[PDB]
Parts: structure tokens; C-alpha cells; sequence
RNA sequence: GGCCAGCAUCAGUUUUGGUGGCAGGAUAAAUCCAUAGGAAUGUAGCUUGCCUGGUAAGUAUUAUAGCCUGUG
RNA sequence: AGAACUGGCGAUGCGGGAUGAACCGAACGUAGAGUUAAGGUGCCGGAAUACACGCUCAUCAGACACACAAAAGGUGUUAGUUCAUCUAGACAGCCGGACGGUGGCCAUGGAAGUCGGAAUCCGCUAAGGAGUGUGUAACAACUCACCGGCCGAAUGAACUA
RNA sequence: GCAGUCAAGCGUUCAGCGACAUUGCUUUUGAUUCUUCGAUGUCGGCUCUUCCUAUCAUACCGAAGCAGAAUUCGGUAA
RNA sequence: UGCUCCACACAAUAUAGAUGGAUACGAAUAAGGCGUCCUUGUGGCGUCGCUGAACCAUAGCAGGCUAGCAACGGUGCACUUGGCGGAAAGGCCUUGGGUGCUUGCUGGCGAAUUGCAAUGUCAUUUUGCGUGGGGAUAAAUCAUUUGUAUACGACUUAGA
């Protein structure tokens, strides 16, 4: 074909309205929305729904999530919070496999010893059925 | 004078080898093969 | 945690990999390095060749035989680099070095064993984009290594065999995953999901 | 290919002391020999305000 | 200053298509096809309207911008060669000893043979690179035309052909015998 | 550029850039002539030999011809009605597109237009134009004039320009002892063909001034009437 | 340490028949009150014949940023006396607050010109009111509509010494 | 009664966490609500050219987004 | 070099600067616990391949004393200072003009701007310098200082770190 | 070496310092040189190993009136 | 009647140091793994990383004696069928049944006294005496002797 099949080269771009997850500091594990850009390495974020106060944070401590929503440039806390509810980014993040894995690991860390024994018994029961299915096809 | 590691002399020797030089060795080996086969045929 | 750790030398840095392996050996963790011929060193090829030639120029004037030994194989180059960071002259250093094995390519039985990498020593992660680098195999060949062609054929054969093995394993894992997904939605599956599994 | 010798970078503390003494003498010599504004920078967007204040 | 992002525009004519991998660039068109491995350049490609491709470097320095520009130039050269092609005309001049040029064939290498240069008995063989065809000109006496799709291959072949007839140890101010590239142009 | 930048080719020439002073002087001169003369004309002379320009200028000593940068002349005449020097003068300035060109004279309009219609002079090929007629170099020794006149009157080409013929004009020339020779007849142009830069340069070197030229005037402005008229005589 | 802006005032001691001194005021960037007072005294001594022993500090108050959550463009007067004689220097920094801008300016000066804190004097720090007044390209670049760019070559910090995944960077 | 240890609660030295109540800042500044104005890296709408429903530039200071200044 | 004051070494262990009479730290009984100096935290080597901003690709950088070689030079790099041109179209790219008195005066076999010596005067311009360079015996021709036409917007010159 | 000129620059606050160039120095007709004046301390040689390029020659090149031959300088080269 | 291979029978010997499993495609990092569709390609779609905080296994006197239910699976062991592996293969895949366990599910019996913990002994590297079971009965050196050799050492042949 004559079309330019050249790869699209998809990239997670940092932009106004992008929602990111903080991986360090007191606000670790909380979502924040980028409001404005300070420089090539520093950005302004606001996560009032997540409870993180507005502050300037280096991109080194921030990882960009695939989710994005429209935010006017320089939007204050009230506007950012309103757009957060309008876009329902929290529900989309929860439905994402990343949040599912985070919640799964968090629950695993808190599992009780009796809960651990129950998990082992359930895993054995599931394995029994799974191996019964195998060799029968 | 030119040494063994002289590129021009080595190239000339290689060209000579591709010339009748290698054909002579090929003919010698072909002749030797006949006697090698005769050693078993006898 | 594993009794023996296999590290793939391809794409790694000589200095960082040697330092981490030396530190691990001193702690008692046995380590074996494979595919050392694919190891990389920072800087362009000419600088590494110049440094290797300068090192080779060192010899004992009155008796060349007993002077420094300039090993040409990539594995021995890595071994010398690691030994430079280890007090091999002591009994503890000798014991630590006995836990280390270095090979070019992946000879058996290591070809059948899992291979790991050191994130803090990867060339890609550490070296800035655009920075030039030199391959240990090319340097070894330029400095007298003659087994470069022999290793390539064995590496290709091992790659083909492992590709067939993975062709089998991918189908097996796909079948296992399909069976597990079919088993999903069961009471045991729901309980495991609610319990984090 | 036949790399020549490289200059050693060892300190050679004898040179340390020699250089220390030479620098001490040179500082005294310079001290003895001693006895014998740009305004408003350009490109400033609000440079006019300085003139207004003046 | 490490510009945030700089990009250049590459124009793809309707007659050719250019499929590009991570960094492997392939060009296909009426005259032929060409390939180039640019994995060492670390640049990005992106289609916009199926006829123009933008190559951009994010957080790239001055040297990175220069590399982007030369990548664009190489892509343009490949496109032109695929569409129009390149035609190199070489002329050999002799004063007393006629220069005999023939395209001999051995093992399919197709070496260009030059004989009797300045009366030398040595036979000079210039291998023909891939993708370049050499044909003796007609109606233009003492001229040989080299044509091909890749600029680099044809240019290197012409350079080697002219260099093989180097005049050694003689005064260049008097000995004008040699082979020179008379003119460079497109096949079309 | 901290370094690795372009270096200007400094030469010890006597002339220096005139600068904005010349532009201001021409602006003032244009605004003065706009009122000093009864009529204004816009002459679209893309290119002309300096002797021809001087001959045109001296053709009527009782008139002034103003030229220079097109933008300066447009600004002097005015770019918009809000600032035009004279009523409807913006319309006249809008019409200038080529290498203008501004003539101020009190002479009769009919006389000026008739003179411009009748005036004609020879000119070079001026590439980007259809060739006047075909020309072929003789299939032998090449002379200075290309053999247009009998070869007995012509002179062989000087060897100094042979490299110019080869590299620039792109003609397979070879050097002979006393002459420059070509093995086959070389056609430089054909009737009705678009003249390329190399062909035009070859024709100029051979001195083939077969092309005619006449100045192009797009319109004239009557200062007394203060109305633009689009006279388009060739 | 992290800089702070202090309002330092001096009322060089009132001698007989000269009560109510002029009460000179200054804005000093410093990590603590002591350093701010020391710099204020040094500047006062440099400007005129006053001295620390001849005067006293009226009041020291920290000037907090009015809008520490707003992105602003700052123009800073820079004068440093090293290595050669003092010369004017102007730099533009994009930052959320004046203190952050001053910290970045000092860090950049130390990185490039090797000028130390004691060797740098800050004359004026002014917020640029409107866009297009910024002159330096590296600041005007970010002042573009819908500015978006990627972060290629993402690197993940590994807590473990060994990794079985052969980590890949994405993209 | 001889040798070695653990547990409980104590005195001195000492190291690392959790947490509660207070005095100071511009009686923190922020965030946020109300209020009068301003602007564009101009929101909705309107206008000019294109036309594959939107597009490039003029308008329009809050409208089918918001931002900044001062005050309470 | 000749003097005055002030410390250490000698008689002095200990930690650090790899190695030491002068360098830094430092109050020498035998012991236990704790906190530090100077020096360090990739291994040898006990301690973060810690966090943040930049700087350098070196075909023997750098971790080297602050002093001799050292005055400068790099179409190697990053940031600054001072001057210029700019939609009366900035720099650089392509095409045209580059005139006429005139082939200006001395010599000359040849000397037309470009082998040599004094001038280096004036008209028309947007501009043409008794000529920036290549070449002809001689012009011719090519080209540059400037200007003109096409695109369009920042560009150029000297310095400092 | 000494004695002077000029300043690209630095600069008692920009009078003084000062880079690159430059004049006087120590029989113009290849003519002579028949001066060749004190080392208070050794130098010079038989066998034999290595190393440096600041390269005499061999090797590969550029610039020189390099027509050839032949010769000069320069780049790498132990 | 020595030697050599196997089983246990007990010892001596030490462990650069078990105390679940070293879990196997290759390549790039300005890119990739998996599933799917076709026209099988440098094609389209969905999905995933952002660490191994993973996957398997992990319940019973250091892991017993038994009574049942659901499947014809899972798993240790000796045979057995064929195939693959030479870079240090010294290992890997798999048919057939045979014999134990199966905590997948549901009951019974016993644990104690080591007294409130004392690693609380559970693995192999080697060596010998013993039996029970399979296999065959050799060379070198010293000395003499020839020299292709040599100070002596050393080297090379010959002699039931």
C-alpha cells in the first residue's frame, strides 16, 4: 500500500490536565492533576480530591498515568476539583489494571495468618479443578 | 625494498595465486587423487 | 536468595557489574557470568583499544615470562576487572573468587537455567543517550581473541534451541491461562479474588 | 597502536612541598609589588522604571 | 539550551511510499527500493497526512538538531534517487598512452578494468558496488556513465574509480592523465 | 553562536553600505516630486542595461525618474487611503509589482505613451523566457561569437574560459593546443524553449543579443485631476 | 540552606541632637535571621560609612510569597565580583515563588560561573507582569499554547540488586 | 552452695518511633466565599476565505471554561 | 639575603591526606556503653551506585598541590556584557546592474582598473570604487563593495565568565 | 645584549606598564681567513641487553619552476 | 583369593557454610511481551509493564494408624517405549502399565513429662573394616644393553 505505515510512536505526554501518581513523599500513592508547567523538569500539580495540597513537584518523583482530562491553564483548586468530578478520573483509574494491581498488593500485605491459611486452602482447591480440566481437552 | 607485510606485494601475490599458481596446485592434487584411489584399487 | 545466580553480561557495564559481583561474592552469594563477549564498556572503541594497548605494554623487563599476564578473552578481562576490586591476596579474597565463574556465551548446564540482570549496571539505564560505547567482544578480537567466530555459531545454535523451547512453552502457558480463565467466576475464584488472590 | 608512555599523575609529595614553598614566596613577592559601575544592565524589560525613579 | 523539541518536514511524493520501523527506513518507488539502518541516530518519525513525515527530537541539543537535519537530508536523497535516480558522468583523459576501460566479470563481481594508464602494465580492477550500473557513453568520446539509486554507492564507486588512477611521484602540473567526474545529474 | 559559526569574508573594499539614509533621501525626493510634477508614471523595468537606463533618463531632460526599493516607493506613494500623500495615490502604489520605477513628468500623456510604445532596444536572453530562435555551435573549433558571423572574422575562444565552459556551461569541451574544440555540434537553444540559466549564460558569453526589450508601464496618475488611469501599453 | 526573605531595617544609633534616624530598609535573602542581619550590615557598611557597632536592627520580618502556588516569570539583576571585576548579569527564571527563583539562580551561578553565595549580590528581583516581555529564549519557549512533550528514556529505580525481567523503558 | 541463661519490675547512661496540649509569622501567607476592575498562551457566541464540520484570523472580558490585581 | 615577634618538631603517641618532621583533627592510666573531629559513604574500605540544578567527550580529560612552564590560539562547547541592521522586508540563499568623461595622467614592444610611479578629479542613479580578486601580450571574460528582483524574521560584530 | 619608534591592549580614577613588528650596532662585486690565546678537569674503547623520536635510510603521503633524472621542506612512521 | 561396581552396617573425616524451588526464547530501549483478524506484513485491533511485594508449592507425630464421598486427575519410586542434547553433552522430553500418598471433600484414634527456650541433632566430601550379589587376571622401575643423548640427571631402542 502507498500509505505511510510508519509507526505512530505513541508517547505519554506531560500536559495541562494530565493526572499523575505520586510515588514518594507524604502524598505517595495519591493522584494529582498537572495544572501548569514551570520548566522542563518541574510542573505544578493539584490533587484536592486526593487531599494532596497544591505544590510544585519535580517530575522525578512523579510518574505520568495514561489518563487525561481537560483543565484550563492555571486552573485553581476549585476548578481542578470541579473538573475532577466532571471527568470522573478516579473511577477510570480504579478500573485500570494499575490501580487493581496496587490494591491487590496492598490487600496482600495486610492479609492475616488465618487469612493466609484460607488463601492457601482456596488456592489448593482451585488448582485441583484447574488440573482436572487439564488433560481432559 | 618491500617487506612481507607490504600491502601491494601481498595483493600482487594474491592475484598471482588466483592465476595459474592455484591451478597448478589443483592439477597436482587431482593427479595425487588418482594414485590415492589406485592404492585401494590394487 | 538463589544458591547460584546467573547474570547475563550482554548490555552491562564492566565496572559496575564487576563491582556488584565482587560485593555479592564477599557476602557468600555464588555468581556465574555468561555471554561475557557481549559486555560493554563506556567510551568509543578507539579509547578502549588505546587503554588495552597501554595495559599490554606493561611487562617485566628482565623476564617477560613472569611479568603481568594480559589475558585477551573477554571473560578473563572481566575476571581481571573484578579481581582488581577484590583483595585476592588474602584467604578471604581467594575464597570469594572461588565462588565466581566467568564464561563466554552460555555453555551448559547454564543454558537451561534462568538468567538475571543487574538494574544498577545496565548500559541502557546508566549511559546517557548518544554516548558512545565499546563492545567487549570486538575489543577482545582486536587485541588477539581468535574464538569470536567459534562462539557465534554455538550462540546461534543455543538461540535456535531456546526459541523452539519457548515456542513450546508459550503454547503451554496459553493453554494454562485459558484453563485458569475458564475456572474463573467460581466460588473459590471469587473468594481468592476477595482475599487478594 | 604502539602507544607511547603516559605521564604519571602521582602526587609526589616532594613536589607538593616544593610548590607550597614556591607559592608562599610568590605571594610575598606579589604583596611587596603591590605597594610599589556598569550601570543599568541591558535587556531588562523594566529598565525604564529605574529612569523614572531616578 | 536543550530545546524542548525541534522538528523538520520531509516531503514524500505520491509516486513512492516509505515504510519505517523503530529506526529502519525503507523507501519503495518506480525505479527501485532503498534501505538504511539509522538505529544509531535515536530520532523519531511520525506521519501527518500520508504525504509528509515529521522527524522531531525532544530535549535535543545542537548536535542532535544537526543529526536530525542530516537524517532529513538523507531521507530526501533516498526519495529523489528512488523517484528520479542519480546519473554520474566520468571522463578519462590521456596524452600519449590511450586508456583502455572494460567491464570484466569474474565470479559475478563485475570489476571495472583499466589498462595502459600512463603506459603502466599493471591492470587496475575497480569492483562495482551493488545498485549501481556502469555503461560506456555513446556520441561522447572518452566518457563512462555511472547510474544508480543510492547516492552513497554511486559516489563511492566514482571516487574509487578516479582514485585508482592516481598519478604518483609525477608533477601534477604537467601530467593531466586521469579520470574525473565530468558532471553529476539525475537519470530523468 | 558561542563558536563553530560562519566567518564573514572581510575584504578591503572602498564602497560601504548606504544605510537607511539613502532610503530616507529617496522617500523625501518621492514625496517632493509627487507635488513638483503634474503627472506620475510607474515603469515596470525588471532588468535593463545601465547605458540603456541612462539613455532613457536623458531622453527628456525636463523630467525626473525615481527608482530604488519597491517598498520605499510604495510607502512614499502611500500604502493606504488613510495616509496616501495624494488623493487616490494609494491605487497607483498598489499597482507596482516589478522592479519599479517611478517617473515624474509634466509632458503630455499621449506623447509619453507613444514614446514608450515606439521605444525599443536589444537585450540579453533574460532566462525564464521563451528563446528567440535556435542556435548551434559549429562542429569544430569554437570561436568567441559562436560562428554567427563568418569564421574568418571571428577569433578562437580564449583558453582561460574553457574551465568555465566545462564546469559551468556543462558542454563536453576539450582543450587543443591553440583552440578549443568540440567533437559534435552542440545545440544551445531551440525555438520557443524556456531558457535555462546555463543556456542564458552560454548565450551571453557568445554575445547573442537577439532579444528585444521595451519598458512596461502599468498606469499613470494625473496630479491635477487626482485620478488614476490604468494605461497598459507594452 | 533553603533561602528566606527577611525585611531588615537599620536606624544607626541617634547621637546627641540627632534623634529619629533615617531608618534604612532592605530586603535580604538568607537561610536564617543571623545571615540576613550579617548581609544587611555588610551592605550598609559597603554603601556608606555606617558600621554594625554604630547601629542596631529595628525589626526582622520574613516576607512570605503572596501567591506561592502561582507560576511566574522573574527578572533578576545579578552582580558578582569573580573571577574578574564585577560586571552586570541578567537572568530570567520561571518559578512559583521568589525564594525558589533565588535558590535556582544561586544554584545555576554556582554550577556555571563558579560564583559563591558570598560573591553574588542580588540587586532586584522583579516579576514580569505580561508575556512577550521575557527576552531569553529558554524561558519564552515554555510560554506557548498547548505545550506538550514526552519524557523518553524513563528509568525505574530498582531496590533489589538483581532483576529477572530485563527492565524495559516505555513509551 | 559452684558454672550458664530467660522472664518480671527498677537506677544511671543511651538510640529510635507513636502521639496529645500549647506560645510566636501579615495574630503565618495559602486554599476557599463575596466584591470592583484588567488582560490573553482569548471561554461561549458573531463575522471573512475553505470545506472531507471543522477549520486560518477579526470580533467578543464570561457567555455553552477560566485566570490576574485590590479589598472585605 | 639580614632582623623582631609568634608556634611545632626535639622529648610525640592516635585518626585522617595511599605512603611522611612540619598538612588537618586531637587533653595518651586499664575497661564497658554512647556522641563526634578531620577524612569519607562503588569494591579493596566501616558508610546512600542518596535527593535537586547545571557544567565536560578529551586518539592517554578529570579526581594535582593554587605555585614555572601561562601570552594567546579551537568553524569544541554552556551562560552572560557592549554595539549595529529589521515588513521604509533583518542574515544567509538564487538572478540582474556594476555605467558614461574614460582606453583618466608618467614611462611602453605589450600596460584598456587588476606589471610598475603620482593623482585617485566630475555627470546619472538604487549603485558603480580611475577598481576587491582570477585571466589574457592587449583588451575580452569571470567575479566583489554596493544596489536591485524571489522566499521570509530574526541576524551580524567585539568581549566576559 | 644594550640604546630608541608604534601601540593590539592593561591603566596614579581612563600619568605609568605593555603583545606582534621595527632602527644603530658586532671590506657590499662569492674576494680572502695563512686566529687556532689558558676548559685545572678528564675521556675513549673491547664484549654485550633494552628503550625515546627530537627520523640518516627503508615504508606511505602533501607542499616546492616537482618537464625528466635529481634535489629541499613538511606529516605519520622505531 | 587382591582388585573393581551395587545394598546397607558402623565408624572416622570435614563442610568459605541447604534449612522450599538457581522458575531457561531472542532483539530494542526515540521501544517492547501476549491474544486475536487477514492478504503472513516494517499490517489492524485489544491487552500488560510503571518491578520478583512475582509463579509453583506450602495443612497431617520432622508430618502417623485408619473409616468414607467426588474424579480416572496430581504426585514419589523401580521398570519400561521412543526421541533429543558434544561448548564443560553427564542432562532433557515422552508411551505403557505397576506400586505408595493425595489436605479435593467428610469422621475416629495418638500427641502430654523435652516440665517456660537452649540449632536441640533430620544434608553430603572422602576414607575401612564387613558381609550378600555381578567382571579380568597388568604394567613401571632398578640392572645390562644400542645410540638419533647426555656432566650426572635426562632422552630413544633391544633382550623369557
Amino acid at each position: 500500500s502507498t500509505d505511510s505505515i510508519v509507526k505512530a510512536s505513541n508517547w505519554r505526554l506531560v500536559e495541562v490536565g494530565r493526572v499523575v501518581l505520586i510515588k514518594k513523599g507524604q502524598s505517595a500513592g495519591k493522584l494529582a492533576a498537572i495544572v501548569e508547567i514551570i520548566d522542563q523538569k518541574k510542573v505544578l500539580i493539584d490533587g484536592p480530591k486526593a487531599g494532596v495540597p497544591r505544590q510544585a513537584i519535580n517530575l522525578g518523583q512523579v510518574v505520568l498515568t495514561p489518563l487525561t482530562f481537560a483543565l484550563p491553564r492555571g486552573a485553581r483548586t476549585a476548578t481542578v476539583s470541579k473538573k475532577w468530578a466532571a471527568a470522573a478520573v478516579c473511577e477510570k483509574w480504579a478500573a485500570s489494571s494499575w490501580a487493581k494491581k496496587i490494591a491487590q498488593r496492598e490487600r496482600r500485605a495486610a492479609l492475616t495468618d488465618f487469612e493466609r491459611f484460607q488463601v492457601m486452602v482456596l488456592r489448593k482447591q482451585k488448582r485441583y479443578t484447574v488440573k482436572k480440566a487439564l488433560a481432559k481437552a | 625494498a618491500k617487506s612481507l607485510r607490504a600491502s601491494s606485494h601481498l595483493n600482487a601475490k594474491s592475484v598471482k595465486r588466483r592465476g595459474v599458481f592455484q591451478k597448478a596446485v589443483d592439477a597436482r592434487e587431482q593427479r595425487i587423487s588418482d594414485k590415492l584411489k589406485e592404492d585401494l584399487l590394487k | 536468595v538463589e544458591p547460584v545466580v546467573v547474570i547475563d553480561g550482554k548490555g552491562h557495564l564492566v565496572g559496575r557489574l564487576a563491582s556488584v559481583v565482587a560485593k555479592q561474592l564477599l557476602n557468600g552469594q555464588k555468581i556465574v557470568v555468561v555471554r561475557a563477549e557481549e559486555l560493554n564498556i563506556s567510551g568509543e572503541f578507539f579509547r578502549n583499544k588505546l587503554k588495552y594497548h597501554d595495559f599490554l605494554r606493561k611487562a617485566t623487563a628482565f623476564n617477560k615470562t613472569r611479568g603481568p599476564f594480559h589475558f585477551r578473552a573477554p571473560s578473563r578481562i572481566f575476571y581481571k576487572a573484578l579481581r582488581g576490586m577484590v583483595s585476592h591476596k588474602t584467604a578471604r579474597g581467594k575464597a570469594a573468587l572461588e565462588r565466581l565463574k566467568v564464561f563466554e556465551g552460555i555453555p551448559p548446564p547454564y543454558d537451561k537455567k534462568k538468567r538475571v540482570v543487574v538494574p544498577q549496571a545496565l548500559r541502557v539505564l546508566r549511559l546517557k543517550p548518544g554516548r558512545k560505547y565499546t563492545t567487549l567482544g570486538k575489543l577482545s578480537t582486536s587485541v588477539g581473541w581468535k574464538y569470536e567466530d567459534v562462539v557465534a555459531k554455538l550462540e546461534a545454535k543455543r538461540k535456535v534451541s531456546s526459541a523452539e523451547y519457548y515456542a513450546k512453552k508459550r503454547a503451554f502457558t496459553k493453554k494454562v491461562a485459558s484453563a485458569n480463565a475458564t475456572a474463573a467466576e467460581s466460588d473459590v475464584a471469587k473468594q481468592l479474588a476477595a482475599l487478594g488472590y | 597502536m604502539r602507544v607511547r608512555k603516559r605521564q604519571s599523575r602521582r602526587t609526589s609529595t616532594k613536589l607538593k612541598e616544593g610548590i607550597k614553598k614556591k607559592a608562599s614566596a610568590h605571594r610575598k613577592k606579589e604583596k611587596k609589588m603591590a605597594k610599589k559601575d556598569p550601570g543599568i544592565p541591558s535587556n531588562f524589560p523594566y529598565k525604564a522604571k529605574i529612569l523614572e525613579e531616578i | 539550551m536543550k530545546y524542548i523539541q525541534t522538528e523538520q518536514q520531509i516531503e514524500v511524493p505520491e509516486g513512492v511510499t516509505v515504510s519505517i520501523k523503530s529506526r529502519i527506513v525503507k523507501v519503495v518507488g518506480p525505479r527501485g527500493t532503498l534501505t538504511k539502518n539509522l538505529k544509531h541516530i535515536d530520532v523519531t518519525f511520525t506521519k501527518v497526512n500520508n504525504q509528509l513525515i515529521k522527524v522531531a527530537v525532544h530535549n535535543g541539543g545542537r548536535k542532535h538538531v544537526a543529526a536530525l537535519r542530516t537524517v532529513k537530508s538523507l531521507v530526501d536523497n533516498m526519495i529523489t534517487g528512488v523517484t528520479k535516480g542519480y546519473k554520474y558522468k566520468m571522463r578519462y583523459v590521456y596524452a600519449h598512452f590511450p586508456i583502455n576501460v572494460n567491464i570484466v566479470e569474474k565470479d559475478g563481481a563485475k570489476f571495472i578494468e583499466v589498462r595502459n594508464f600512463l603506459g603502466d602494465k599493471k591492470i587496475r580492477n575497480v569492483p562495482v558496488r551493488d545498485g549501481v550500473t556502469i555503461e560506456f557513453s555513446t556520441n561522447v568520446k572518452d566518457e563512462i556513465v555511472l547510474s544508480g539509486n543510492s547516492v552513497e554507492d554511486v559516489s563511492q564507486n566514482a571516487a574509487d574509480l578516479q582514485q585508482i588512477c592516481r598519478v604518483r611521484n609525477k608533477d601534477i602540473r604537467k601530467f593531466l592523465d586521469g579520470i574525473y567526474v565530468s558532471h553529476k545529474g539525475f537519470i530523468t | 553562536m558561542p563558536r563553530s559559526k560562519r566567518s564573514k569574508l572581510v575584504t578591503l573594499a572602498q564602497t560601504d553600505k548606504k544605510g537607511r539614509e539613502n532610503k530616507e533621501r529617496i522617500f523625501d525626493e518621492v514625496r517632493e516630486a509627487l507635488d513638483t510634477y503634474r503627472y506620475v508614471w510607474v515603469l515596470h523595468l525588471d532588468d535593463v542595461r545601465t547605458p540603456v537606463l541612462q539613455e532613457i533618463r536623458t531622453s527628456w531632460a525636463g523630467s525626473k525618474l525615481i527608482m530604488g526599493k519597491r517598498k520605499v516607493l510604495q510607502k512614499a506613494l502611500g500604502e493606504k487611503r488613510e495616509e496616501e500623500y495624494k488623493e487616490n495615490l494609494y491605487q497607483l502604489s498598489k499597482l507596482c509589482s516589478g522592479v519599479t520605477g517611478l517617473l515624474f513628468t509634466d509632458e503630455d500623456v499621449n506623447t509619453v505613451k507613444e514614446y514608450f510604445k515606439s521605444y525599443v532596444r536589444s537585450d540579453y536572453s533574460r532566462p525564464n523566457t521563451k528563446a528567440p530562435l535556435t542556435f548551434t555551435i559549429p562542429e569544430g573549433i569554437v570561436y568567441s561569437r559562436g560562428g554567427q558571423i563568418p569564421a574568418e572574422e571571428d577569433v578562437p575562444m580564449i583558453h582561460s574560459l574553457e574551465p568555465t565552459m566545462r564546469n559551468k556551461f556543462e558542454i563536453p569541451t576539450k582543450i587543443k593546443a591553440g583552440k578549443i574544440t568540440i567533437d559534435s555540434p552542440y545545440l544551445v537553444c531551440t525555438e520557443g524553449e524556456k531558457l535555462d540559466v546555463r543556456q542564458a549564460l552560454i548565450l551571453k558569453q557568445f554575445g547573442i543579443a537577439a532579444s528585444e526589450f521595451k519598458v512596461k508601464v502599468s498606469a499613470y496618475y494625473d496630479n491635477d485631476s487626482s485620478t488614476v488611469e490604468s494605461t497598459n501599453i507594452n | 540552606a533553603h533561602f528566606k526573605e527577611y525585611q531588615v531595617i537599620g536606624r544607626r544609633l541617634p547621637t546627641e541632637s540627632v534623634p529619629e534616624p533615617k531608618l534604612f530598609r532592605m530586603r535580604i535573602f538568607a537561610s536564617n535571621e543571623v545571615i540576613a542581619k550579617s548581609r544587611y550590615w555588610y551592605f550598609l557598611q559597603k554603601l556608606h560609612k555606617v558600621k554594625k557597632a554604630s547601629g542596631e536592627i529595628v525589626s526582622i520580618n520574613q516576607i512570605n510569597e503572596a501567591h506561592p502556588t502561582k507560576v511566574k516569570n522573574f527578572g533578576v539583576w545579578v552582580r558578582y565580583d569573580s573571577r574578574s571585576g564585577t560586571h552586570n548579569m541578567y537572568k530570567e527564571i520561571r518559578d512559583v515563588s521568589r525564594v525558589a527563583a533565588v535558590e535556582t539562580l544561586y544554584q545555576d551561578m554556582a554550577a556555571r560561573h563558579r560564583a559563591r553565595f558570598r560573591s553574588i549580590h542580588i540587586l532586584k528581583v522583579a516579576e514580569i507582569e505580561k508575556t512577550a516581555d521575557v527576552k531569553r529564549q529558554y524561558v519564552k519557549q515554555f510560554l506557548t499554547k498547548d505545550l506538550k512533550f514526552p519524557l523518553p528514556h524513563r528509568v525505574q529505580k530498582s531496590t533489589k540488586t538483581f532483576s529477572y525481567k530485563r527492565p524495559s523503558t516505555f513509551y
